[PDB]
DNA sequence: GGAAAACACCCAAGACACCAGGCACGAGACAGAAAAAAACAACGAAAACGGCCACCACCCAAACACACCAAACAC
DNA sequence: GTGTTTGGTGTGTTTGGGTGGTGGCCGTTTTCGTTGTTTTTTTCTGTCTCGTGCCTGGTGTCTTGGGTGTTTTCC
């Protein structure tokens, strides 16, 4: 399993006239896996800190707040809330 | 309130750090560094507090925020 | 009489590497902590142990930094620590970029 | 897969151009030291008229194609595409005049 | 809209992120919008990085992004480099800095 | 008790329950908690031995955080293990640099 | 009331086992409790990561031993492995 | 066959290239040995972990993932080779 | 004296290619691994990752060493600068 | 910290040589997969004592008061 | 040195509250067979790692010159 097709999708959405090497896709896959591990571990850590046995979007939001720096955290929070809001609406 | 950290207190910390002679700008430099450190730690603590839906900042929040930075502290209930 | 400058300094160094008591006044530090925290959320309360832990960590950090600063100052063949020494130490630790 | 270097007219595989560069034009093009965009802008895979030259000095064809001062090998009579304006200016800085081999200029 | 990605307008797989949240030993249960939120954040971050990697590949007159351009994009962005200060990029090189 | 059966002083049941309720693995084998209790007991025994030595060195019969700090920072292997931890009220080892000493 | 667990009695037993004529302050007992919790967390996280690396659902004594080997320094790791093996064999021989 | 003292396969010009990429303008003749020792201590620390992983998997071949975990354990996360 | 050094700095900062020779490095790695388990096999990607990590580490260390040497108002890096850097980094 | 002397460390330029490097082929250990086979961990249950909370009393050393000691700086 | 004399360690009597021990109880470890499956086990395939070999020259490097930049000295 790898995120290669999704990175192509995102790239063409962002840069139609740019291509990615195999090594750059390996790096991107490592990055995505690494970020998933960091965020999920911090969410679990939060759930245990607060004596919970479920990972809800609040835990994920505050995990993103802890991990990401100020402006990055703000933009990523906006993106996540937008996606969750539109998924709920649909 | 950062001027409450007087020059003698910074001198005491430098002497416990083994410093023999101290320049004159070291005090402001130290106030800035401490403010940055405290800012980071308090940001993490307040994030923890808001997440736990509390209005009081506990020692556990500070301890987890220090564990987040890697500055593990013993002797406060960890 | 009068001592050479630096003899009482060394007597103080011996005195403070022996003791463990906090070298900052508690109330100024508590006021500083509340002022800083007030920039993230107004009307916050702090357990006294939270302030104690914060003060311990901040002083421990500052003492380690002063040790690195002394290492840098002695490396440069000097004895007086300077703001540039602090900036170099904070950069070398990987604290300042 | 083969491409024709626009400047000197030599034809070599595009991966060869990327890995090693043009053996003749490297003094003014730095094709090996150039990215894929510059390699394409100076080496084109669309061409016509494969030419094999054995002796540059005495071959009248080489003089007619202005390749008598280059390495013998595969060359193209006509190459699709021209050098870019920025590369043209860079070559003019070096004092070398570029004559297109596209055939549209004669 | 059968896919959870379509329902959220995303490109990353919501179902795989959910599967990873369950078969990853993080918590006994997982919400329904936690995978969605995390997928949104991950897609945003990858797009953020790919923006600068495309910029760097276009600044080097290259059409393809290589590890060099990912390294440049990461080490040139203040926030990304702070996030990614302890990550080694293979074939990324260093930044020219004298 | 399972500590007696293994000749241990640390709890095996407590450690097994903490490993079980900590979301560490789907299942936990039975030889892990005995081994881990033995390791933890050994490490705490080492720490307490050196801290008692440090407290006697000061001619005290009760261990304070200062002796813990001295024992930790004075043992190379432990100090490598606990290299990032700060001990409240632990202080620092007495250490004056060679060039600062008077002449 | 609040029946919360700690390692204080075990730390005290170990202290009386190594140093009979030595006491411990409450703040040092707190430090020892924090230390025990820390080491537990480190070892359990390494064991979990190792089990998941090797695609196993079980934390056995092999995982604990190799996490100890990865984590502790030479002599300390050697003594700890000796202790763990001794205790495991003594526990398994009896029942 | 046993390997004996191959640290000197890190030639002096190689160490100079590593220093120049690092921004060093003038390099003391004692640096090269200093660096060599440092590198040894690093590699010995990484390899000891990689081998520890290889032996724990009851394997006989050192895989790339073993190296990746050994580096990740030291805070040396490496992108490009897996992760 | 002092121009080719800047040219080499520029060249090597423009590039990514590994600076230590691959086979001497492979043999060194095998020699070091020969202590941890006798008669080991290695993946090629294991050696490649090890070489990439080692060179990145050494380049960062040389960056810090140059920083210290400049701090001392010098231009030549000496082993005590490396030692100071490893001490401040927290290396054992 | 600045100015001053100056020397020899390191770089620089050069020619000579090695073995890395590149590629190849061969061999096969061992890795990956498959199929088999069982004890081991989880589950419920019952079970009993350890570990918790309360409370008690003693004495280490915190504290205050004396002193000899022995470095400090003055001469 | 020669000298008085500030700093600091050693010593003693006094206080007390926190360390230690002991009673009461309740809850969590404990013993246990069965269930069910994650292991271990064995056997087989086959890739790629090891193993070796040849030839080239990119590279490694031994060394002379020397200058600049490091170490020291004075103020
Ligand atoms: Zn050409």
């Amino acid at each position: 399993e790898s995120y290669s097709i999704y990175v192509y999708k995102v790239l063409k959405q962002v840069h139609p006239d740019t291509g990615i090497s195999s090594k750059a896709m390996g790096i991107m896959n490592s990055f995505v896996n690494d970020i998933f591990e960091r965020i999920a571990g911090e969410a679990s850590r939060l759930a245990h800190y607060n004596k919970r046995s479920t990972i809800t979007s609040r835990e994920i939001q505050t995990a993103v707040r802890l991990l990401l720096p100020g402006e990055l955290a703000k933009h990523a929070v906006s993106e996540g809330t937008k996606a969750v809001t539109k998924y709920t609406s649909a | 309130n950062i001027q409450g950290i007087t020059k003698p207190a910074i001198r005491r910390l430098a002497r416990r750090g083994g410093v023999k002679r101290i320049s004159g700008l070291i005090y402001e430099e130290t106030r800035g560094v401490l403010k940055v450190f405290l800012e980071n730690v308090i940001r993490d603590a307040v994030t923890y507090t808001e997440h736990a839906k509390r209005k009081t900042v506990t020692a556990m929040d500070v301890v987890y925020a220090l564990k987040r930075q890697g500055r593990t502290l013993y002797g406060f209930g960890g | 009489h009068r001592y050479r400058p630096g003899t009482v300094a060394l007597r103080e160094i011996r005195r403070y590497q022996k003791s463990t008591e906090l070298l900052i006044r508690k109330l100024p530090f508590q006021r500083l902590v509340r002022e800083i925290a007030q920039d993230f959320k107004t009307d916050l309360r702090f357990q006294s142990a939270a302030i104690g832990a914060l003060q311990e960590a901040s002083e421990a950090y500052l003492v380690g930094l002063f040790e690195d600063t002394n290492l840098c100052a002695i490396h440069a063949k000097r004895v007086t620590i300077m703001p540039k020494d602090i900036q170099l130490a904070r950069r070398i630790r990987g604290e300042r970029a | 897969r083969e491409r024709a270097c626009m400047l000197c007219g030599i034809v070599l595989p595009g991966r060869v151009f990327m890995q090693n560069g043009c053996p003749n034009c490297d003094s003014v093009l730095n094709l090996r030291d150039s990215d894929q965009a510059t390699v394409n802008e100076c080496t084109s895979s669309s061409f016509e008229g494969l030419v094999a030259v054995g002796d540059n000095e005495h071959s009248w064809v080489a003089k007619w194609l202005r390749v008598d001062r280059f390495q013998p090998g595969l060359y193209a009579v006509r190459v699709d595409g021209r050098l870019p304006s920025d590369i043209v200016a860079a070559l003019e800085q070096y004092g070398v005049y570029y004559r297109p081999r596209d055939g549209s200029v004669i | 809209a059968k896919t959870r990605s379509s329902r959220a307008g995303l490109q990353f797989p919501v179902g795989r992120v959910h599967r990873l949240l369950r078969k990853g030993n993080y918590s006994e249960r997982v919400g329904a919008g936690a995978p969605v939120y995390l997928a949104a954040v991950l897609e945003y971050l990858t797009a953020e990085i790919l923006e600068l990697a495309g910029n760097a590949a276009r600044d080097n007159k290259k059409t393809r992004i290589i590890p060099r351009h990912l390294q440049l994009a990461i080490r040139n962005d203040e926030e990304l480099n702070k996030l990614l200060g302890r990550v080694t990029i293979a074939q990324g090189g260093v930044l020219p800095n004298i």
